[PDB]
């Protein structure tokens, strides 16, 4: 009786020539093991592609055949090293599957493909090339960080696979932060995104990525911007235009669906009175002028072109005052995220009152009444009918009040009557005034 | 002795330079192959380790400053003639030794072979240098089998260098396998490199051996042998044709070889003379026969376009006469009764002459010899025979 | 500033006119006589309609000056194929061409 | 060239130049091998693949060469794509069982229908008289039924020629003689353009008694070298893979 | 798409068969040897050959442990093959006995406690799915305490001096995980939010119970029969220049844990009710 089977085949042969003779090559052996047990563990060949098996429809087929072409080129692509070629066809590439139709359609398909993992191979390559050499091919970088976050927003299931990827994406999130047009374009966006709106994600988030964030926050506190001071931009002690992502990254974590995750903020909170060289130098506590005076200094440096500009393409021109005041906006807007809910307070928990008493001697009411009390500068029009635009890149902005309003209410809350009405008057009218008086068709 | 203090004064420990030197080559020697499997992993890592500890000690720093102590003096009689006799027959072995000790030290080590990246420009730069050009070479090759950073250093310029030693140093074998590195190392490929190995190689066609498939080219000739001499019985005038019958143009992908004339042999013997057994090679194609192809006249492998009526590669249905006179040295040829405006002078009349035809695959062909063998379509020229 | 000496004749009546597909056999050889491309090594015939600029302007006119069922050899000058940069790897800098066409077929 | 079997520094310099000639265009440098095909033409690499004569040296680097050049690049995009199954769902894929009849008897491995999407196969003329550089994309190409044709007859008269233990292996050993034609074949294989009395008559070839269709020993019991033994495991390797494509296959059509 | 999923996971895996003895067996067989021209020294089993290959590579110097698949497959075999796994006499409990001293004796008579110490070695204190194997079939080779396995390891580790055993021992010791309330509050939050993810939420506490297990399971095998030899030599390795107490190890691990079940029962001492998730942690 025959084998009549390969399997029978395969497993009489390999073991004959095992037997036969002592192999001395170690390949061979293992190349021969490997079927032997391939031939006895033939479930293993099913419990192994099923994972790997999709379905579709007749009507994608050539688009699912045009995405499959595109994914070999930038797999293939692998084997070649970086370069000026090799970066116009990895962008043509991850455009064309980005236009693709059945990349949106069918996400667990491209989730079993590994192009995630492909993309961050090739981001693992460029950013290791050069370590000490700071970054080389510096679109590759942004082109898969956008892909990435396209991918975090298809679905969920992709969104916890980027997410399991974490580590390495927090440890290089300092790629491409000082440099401009870049938002939604770094390694900190990519983390972003992944741990965007998740209730599931932001409470598997753990202690040590929070501590690297908050060592980065600390040193752009502590430490100037040196590409900024290189390009002429004037020296100040600490680091606004890196300090603002790093807390928007913090925002993300700690604040997601409305709620305010509490596990994640009180770590928060923790960590950065631990560390008060992250709250600026107005509010390091030696000798700090304050949020109220700080803001001023912010406003008079935007008028100054001298130390708003390098003084030695427009996105390269960073307004210094605006990035220290996004920056500070951006600190309240996280502490008053990390603020309790005020449900607990009434159930009475020590450490949600504990929590609170902390970020109330962090900030005082006068200050916030202050920010809130400044205003802004209204647009005109001259005899020639064009209006003159005070640049909004610049300047005082809204969305800096916003913040200011929301820990307000956060925080210190307004229960009392006459202390509304005092805020009403020294914030809130002028504002609306200001609103109203721009209302013209022109204007508007 | 740069600074040309006196020979005797100063004091030059050549032999144990040299002892010390086989010495390190010995201690850095990699493992044997029939050494068990355990021993190889012992012994590798202590050469591994000795070549950590020799780079944290800056070993091949030193190593480099003696070499190039050493190639400041152009050539073996000049280093003998500044330094001692004995220092002058030794001066090679040295520089050799000491190339092979670097070789040995950064082989087999990622580190090592990526802190030469620094150094490797420099090193290149006396590949021309036929003492030490060898060792060189091996250094290179080690440097770029292990240290992917190395090729990035590597640029068009060395690639240049590189490739102009073969042009200068001859076909070895080392240089197209430290090209081969270039391209490809650690199953990643340098598309760059690549292309300029490509590039600054491939179209010379001066280097490389080259390689064609060549048709089959056999002869057909009769038993006449005819010579000129003095106070000989043998007439000097003599005509016969060759009938084409049938010809194809392409029966492979190279053209099919057809050509018509006489050949000579070397002295006296019947042996035909300054030709290839077997191979490419016909009538015409040495300085010992003469042809024609219906085009051109072949002679000494050269050809040369004569114009005739109605020019046309030989096809069917051809009739060939050729003329041959020894009174004076000429040979003629006439298609199809129309004479062809080139002929042969001047050659030499020492050997025998007689008939012959060459051609390749896919011919039919007839000899029309004249009398009993054969019948003359044209009538022959006035006194040929 | 092609040359075409013939090495088989033709019809010598349908020449190539203009916007049609020519069908040729053809050997690439340099200068010195080594072989570099030949499309009978590939066992396919060669496509090429005249005045769309798809092969070199010297095989162009080169096989537009011949008839079908012609055989002729064509001597290309440099300025007319691959001037000064030549073809990277195959054809060196200022090389001249010598090509052995066939016009079997028109249409 | 025959001659070169006694001229050693000239095949040595020979065999590394056929390397260099791989490793220029190693990795799907189209362009690259496009430029090579002037130099190894296909009459030179048919003559060299089919000659008997010829130095083992110079028959493994021809064949690496006629590999590398044309049928790498999607070899490679195919092994790639193997561990995948994207399968659709029309007539074809729902008339797809398990088994070929109504006993439970297994059909030949590779022979059958399969559904499954493959990457696409796409060739350029080599030619250097056009001006058009779209011919960059995509590997030379190759006859590769010319080529089928002959692979299958050279290892019909290798594997009954190396039985008898002659003195006079092809390439002057056992692993010049199998080792490239093999890996020729694996390619091949693994390109997928075997099928159906071509697969017959190779899997004939590779095992009679098994592969008997409904004495003469097989590649598998003819004692064959270390090299050529791991050769064959990647051949059973890709029948195996075969086989779960098509049990794969057949549960999406129940499904 | 789904029903691909569910069938897989529902069926393909629980799908169960038993081969593991039989290729063990089949594979141990010197197969027509005096047939074969051995002539010399008798040419190895297969077996033989898998363990060696297995060995050279732990012996291999590098810097981690890449998770091979093959050992990952091989391993978990042979400990199957090795265990095979109401009132028993005495004489069917001695058949049983002698059996397992027979399936252990095919494999540690090929080098398998050489390899399963060189893995633990070559593991750098890396807790990993390379180290559960290893540990897995040291388990099964040493069930029952056998004499002859234990005085091999002892006999090899003295022999060949090795630190690295037992510095990976505390390594991965220390790496060994406890109850964490934190995760398990996280857990519990999730949870009364809605969306569940057990086979996520349960991992996190006592991230690895079984391996935890194995790992002294393993050590107490090692001494198990009160040998004295190696019970004195994981306090003391007296020939090694370094020396690890892997007895105050295990001492720091259990205080560890105690402190772990007393925070756990600290959280559910108000609650009256244990939950099941709670029951599930504290066995």
């Amino acid at each position: 009786k025959k084998s009549s089977t390969l399997q029978q085949l395969i497993s009489e042969t390999m073991v004959r020539w095992a037997q036969e003779s002592v192999i001395e090559d170690p390949e061979l052996v293992r190349a021969m093991f490997v079927l032997l047990h391939r031939q006895y563990d033939g479930i293993g060949g099913l419990v192994r592609a099923l994972p790997k098996t999709y379905t579709i429809n007749g009507v994608s087929v050539e688009d699912t055949i045009n995405l499959l072409a595109s994914l070999g080129q930038i797999r293939s692509l692998l084997s070649v090293r970086m370069g000026k070629e090799e970066e116009k066809l990895m962008i043509r590439g991850l455009g064309d599957i980005m236009n693709n139709k059945v990349f949106y359609q069918h996400p667990n398909l491209m989730r079993a493909l590994g192009m995630h993992e492909t993309v961050m191979e090739v981001m693992v390559n460029v950013l290791g090339g050069g370590e000490s050499k700071e970054i080389t091919f510096p679109k590759m970088v942004a082109n898969c960080c956008r892909f990435l976050c396209y991918f975090c927003r298809i679905s969920r299931q992709n969104q916890k696979a980027m997410f399991d990827h974490l580590s390495y994406l927090l440890e290089n999130s300092s790629v491409g932060l000082a440099s401009p047009a870049m938002r939604g374009s770094t390694p900190l966006d990519v983390a972003a995104a992944s741990v965007m709106d998740n209730n599931e994600l932001a409470l598997a988030l753990r202690e040590p990525d929070l501590e690297k964030v908050v060592r980065y926050l600390a040193g752009c506190g502590l430490q100037s911007c040196q590409m900024l001071v290189s390009k002429g931009y004037p020296d100040i002690g600490w680091n606004p235009v890196e300090g603002e992502r790093y807390l928007d990254f913090l925002r993300f974590a700690v604040f997601c669906n409305g709620e305010s995750v509490e596990e994640n903020a009180n770590v928060v909170v923790r960590l950065l009175i631990r560390r008060p060289e992250c709250f600026g130098p107005a509010l390091r506590g030696e000798g700090g002028n304050g949020l109220l005076a700080a803001m001023e200094e912010a406003i008079k440096i935007a008028e100054d072109p001298s130390r708003d500009g390098p003084s030695p393409e427009e996105d390269d021109t960073i307004h210094m005052g605006n990035a220290i005041m996004t920056f500070y906006s951006a600190l309240i807007d996280l502490l008053g995220r990390c603020a309790p809910e005020m449900h607990l307070i009434h159930a009475g928990k020590g450490e949600a009152i504990r929590i609170r008493s902390i970020l109330r001697s962090l900030i005082p009411l006068g200050d916030l009444v202050g920010v809130i009390s400044i205003a802004f500068q209204m647009p005109t029009i001259a005899k020639d009918g064009n209006v003159v635009e005070p640049d909004m890149s610049a300047g005082f902005c809204p969305d800096h009040k916003a913040a200011m309003v929301l820990f307000l209410d956060r925080v210190y809350g307004i229960e009392v009557q006459d202390f509304l009405l005092h805020l009403l008057e020294v914030g809130f009218l002028p504002d609306l005034r200001a609103a109203a008086s721009l209302d013209t068709a022109a204007l508007s | 002795l740069s600074k040309k203090a006196k020979a005797s004064t100063v004091d030059l420990p050549i032999e144990s330079v040299s002892l010390s030197l086989q010495d390190l080559i010995g201690y850095f020697h990699p493992p044997d192959e029939h050494l068990e499997h355990e021993d190889k992993q012992n012994r590798l890592r202590a050469l591994k380790n000795r070549q950590n500890l020799f780079q944290e000690e800056g070993m091949i720093n030193l190593v480099l400053e003696c070499i190039d102590r050493l190639h400041v003096y152009s050539s073996a009689a000049h280093f003998a003639d500044v330094a001692g006799r004995e220092a002058g027959e030794s001066w090679k072995s040295i520089l050799n030794s000491l190339y092979e000790l670097l070789a040995a030290l950064i082989r087999g080590n990622r580190k090592n072979c990526a802190q030469f990246s620094g150094s490797l420009d420099w090193l290149i730069s006396r590949l021309e240098r036929l003492e030490a050009s060898s060792g060189i070479l091996e250094v290179l090759h080690c440097v770029l089998v292990e240290s992917p950073e190395a090729l990035n250093i590597i640029k068009e310029g060395h690639i240049k260098s590189i490739i102009s030693l073969l042009d200068k140093h001859g076909r070895n074998h080392k240089v197209l396998d430290v090209l081969c590195s270039l391209c490809v190392c650690h199953g990643v490929a340098v598309r760059s490199n690549q292309h300029l190995i490509c590039d600054n190689l491939l179209p010379g066609r001066d280097l490389l051996l080259q390689t064609r498939l060549v048709n089959h080219v056999s002869s057909m000739r009769p038993n006449i042998f005819l010579g000129v001499s003095e106070g000989s019985a043998q007439y000097k005038k003599w005509y016969y044709e060759l009938m084409v019958d049938h010809t194809e143009p392409f029966v492979t992908a190279e053209a099919t070889h057809l050509r018509v004339g006489w050949a000579s042999t070397e002295g006296y013997s019947p042996y035909p003379g300054g030709g290839e057994e077997w191979g490419g090679n016909g009538v015409g194609d040495d300085l010992f026969s003469y042809g024609f192809d219906g085009l051109h006249l072949w002679s000494g492998c050269i050809a040369r376009t004569v114009s005739s009526p109605n020019q046309h590669l030989l096809r069917t249905d051809d009739v060939i006469s050729c003329c041959l006179d020894l009174s004076a040295p000429s040979i003629s040829f006439r298609i199809n009764g129309q004479p062809v405006q080139g002929m042969f002078e001047n050659f030499n009349i020492d050997g025998l002459f007689f008939p012959v035809v060459s051609f390749s695959a896919g011919i039919k062909v007839r000899f029309l010899l004249g009398g009993r063998h054969g019948e003359f379509k044209f009538l022959p020229p006035p006194g040929y025979a | 500033g092609v040359e075409i000496e013939t090495i088989s004749p033709g019809d010598g009546r349908t020449f190539p006119k203009k916007g049609q597909t020519c069908v040729v056999h053809y050997t690439g050889m340099l200068q010195n006589g080594k072989k570099f491309d030949s499309s009978r090594d590939r066992n396919k015939p060669f496509k090429f309609r005249i005045g769309k600029q798809e092969v070199i302007k010297g095989f162009e006119e080169g096989a537009a000056q011949m008839s079908l069922g012609q055989r002729a050899k064509l001597t290309c000058t440099p300025d007319v194929a691959y001037g000064a940069t030549g073809h990277p790897g195959v054809i060196p800098p200022n090389a001249t061409l010598i090509f052995d066409v066939e016009l079997l077929n028109l249409e | 060239i025959l001659e070169l079997t006694e001229q050693e520094e000239l095949l040595k310099f020979h065999y590394h130049t056929l390397r260099l000639y791989s490793a220029v265009c190693a990795l799907g440098n189209h362009r690259v091998a496009h430029a090579l095909c002037s130099h190894v033409d296909e009459p030179q690499l048919l003559y060299a693949i089919e000659n008997k004569y010829m130095p083992g040296l110079l028959r493994a680097g021809y064949y690496d060469l006629l590999i590398d050049i044309h049928l790498s690049s999607y070899a490679t995009a195919r092994l790639m794509m193997n561990n995948e199954y994207i399968v659709p769902m029309t007539e074809e894929t729902k008339s797809i069982t398990l088994f070929p009849d109504e006993n439970k008897k297994h059909g030949l491995p590779g022979i059958g229908l399969s559904t499954s999407l493959r990457p696409r196969m796409q060739f350029s003329s080599p030619s250097f008289v056009s001006i058009s550089n779209e011919c960059y994309q995509y590997s030379p190409e190759f006859p590769l039924d010319i080529l089928k044709s002959k692979t299958i007859q050279m290892l019909t008269e290798a594997v009954k020629e190396g039985s008898l233990h002659a003195r006079d292996p092809v390439g002057g050993t056992t692993e010049f003689l199998f080792v490239p034609l093999i890996k020729l074949f694996y390619t091949l294989l693994i390109m997928g353009i075997f099928h159906n009395e071509d697969l017959k008559h190779i899997l004939q070839l590779i095992e009679p008694s098994v592969f008997k269709e409904a004495p003469k020993e097989g590649l598998l019991q003819m004692k064959l070298p270390e090299p050529v033994k791991l050769q064959m495991c990647l051949l059973l390797q890709y029948l195996c893979d075969c086989q779960v494509r098509h049990r794969i296959e057949a549960i999406v059509a129940f499904s | 798409n789904l029903f691909l999923q569910g069938y897989e996971k529902s069926w393909i895996e629980t799908e169960e068969h038993y081969f593991e003895d039989k290729l063990i067996e089949d594979l141990a067989k010197p197969g027509a040897e005096p047939p074969e021209e051995d002539e010399g020294t008798k040419r190895v089993d297969p077996l033989h050959q898998l363990i060696l290959l297995f060995s050279r590579t732990a012996l291999t110097e590098k810097c981690k442990l890449e998770e091979d698949f093959l050992y990952m497959a091989y391993a978990d075999i042979m400990a199957k093959s090795c265990h095979d796994e109401e009132v028993k006499s005495f004489e069917e409990k001695e058949m049983e006995k002698q059996k397992l001293l027979y399936q252990q004796a095919r494999l540690h008579d090929r080098g398998a406690a050489e390899m399963v110490l060189q893995t633990i070695s070559a593991s750098k204190g890396e807790t990993g799915p390379m180290v559960a194997a290893t540990l897995k079939l040291g388990i099964a080779i040493l069930n029952g305490g056998n004499s002859t396995v234990q005085q091999k390891m002892l006999d090899y580790l003295k022999e060949k001096k090795d630190v690295g055993f037992f510095q990976s021992l505390a390594g991965l010791m220390q790496s060994c995980s406890v109850l964490d309330l934190n995760a398990f509050e996280r857990q519990n939050k999730a949870e009364g939010l809605g969306m569940v993810t057990e086979e996520g939420s349960g991992e996190k506490v006592l991230q690895d119970d079984e391996f935890t297990c194995d790992l002294f399971r393993f050590l107490q095998l090692l001494c198990e029969g009160h040998n004295s030899d190696f019970q004195n030599y994981l306090r003391t390795q007296t020939g090694n220049n370094t020396t690890v107490n892997i007895i105050i190890s295990t001492v720091d691990y259990l205080l560890r844990v105690q402190e772990s079940i007393s925070d756990f029962y600290w959280y559910y001492s108000g609650k009256d009710v244990i939950d099941e998730q709670g029951q599930r942690n504290f066995s």
